[PDB]
């Protein structure tokens, strides 16, 4: 809705005018659609979940292309916590020595 | 005297899952997955033991446009119930008004 | 994207990092700069600028 | 920048040479460059959230 960009507006124009009902309310309703008209309905969601779903049975779904934007998760603390320095430093260390990468390799 | 920090998080896959035998256990062993793993690597560099908790409403969190009440984990921090939040909370503009996120641990 | 366009990229990545704004510690600039930086990622300006050179 | 380097911790002088020196010694007021973020900088200068992936 927000975009400046011609390609994204061109897509939104269809996605706001397509019929029958193109949107879905939940991840489950999406996955339940994508398996139906096989090859015909594409669906967009969080790339982490997109990669996750492929690794399970029936494996009949897979990722393509690449990311359109960059966002990220982070540790969160109350305002003015005394932990606001040690945790913030520590997260760097766990990334600089690949510990997070190892855990991702494990859990995916 | 000593305090063990109240770790809080949200039910999400595979970020937080019940252990195989979660009916038969107390302490952190009721849970399995990514966040419970990461919390150990944080605490072992930040100097504490910790007790896990699940957020009451099962939602990440938002601010009511009407009452301007915060609900969800950010709100529970703002009202001082939980001590620290370790969850796939998306970093966004408005959330920086009330809590002091670290650098991100993973891009998406 | 430079002449003669004879290189080729391979798809993939091995790590993750990112550049960012920095200041002396305890400057009055600190929080208002940081709060400002996100808005330019929110309103997409950084993408249009990225196109404008790459 | 004075001399074309981001700067690093000097060997056993413990000086901060290079562009980082322009902020650690207060010579300058703000930095805006591609500038890799790592523990050795986070001790002495703050950073915003990152504006770009690589």
């Amino acid at each position: 809705r927000r975009s400046k960009i011609a390609v994204f507006d061109k897509m939104w124009t269809y996605m706001r005018s397509a019929e029958p009902s193109v949107f879905v309310r939940t991840t489950a309703e999406g996955v339940a659609r994508v398996r139906k008209s096989k090859g015909k309905y594409a669906y967009l969601l969080e790339s982490t979940m997109n990669e996750y779903i492929e690794q399970r049975k029936p494996c009949d779904t897979m990722k393509v292309g690449g990311n359109l934007d960059s966002k990220g998760y982070g540790i969160a603390t109350p305002k003015g916590s005394s932990l606001g320095t040690p945790v913030n430093l520590a997260v760097l260390k766990l990334s600089e020595q690949g510990v997070l990468d190892k855990l991702k390799n494990k859990w995916w | 005297e000593q305090k063990t920090v109240v770790v809080t998080t949200i039910l999400e896959s595979p970020y937080v899952m019940m252990k195989k035998n979660h009916e038969m256990l107390e302490g952190n062993e009721r849970y399995e997955g990514y966040c419970v793993d990461l919390a150990a690597e944080i605490a072992k560099h930040c100097g504490f033991k910790y007790k896990l908790t699940i957020v009451g409403d099962g939602k990440y969190g938002a601010r009511d446009a009407d009452t301007k009440i915060w609900n969800g984990m950010v709100g529970e921090l703002v009202y001082g119930k939980a001590d620290i939040a370790i969850a796939p909370l998306t970093i966004t503009l408005v959330r920086e008004e009330v809590i002091d996120f670290s650098k991100p641990f993973m891009s998406l």
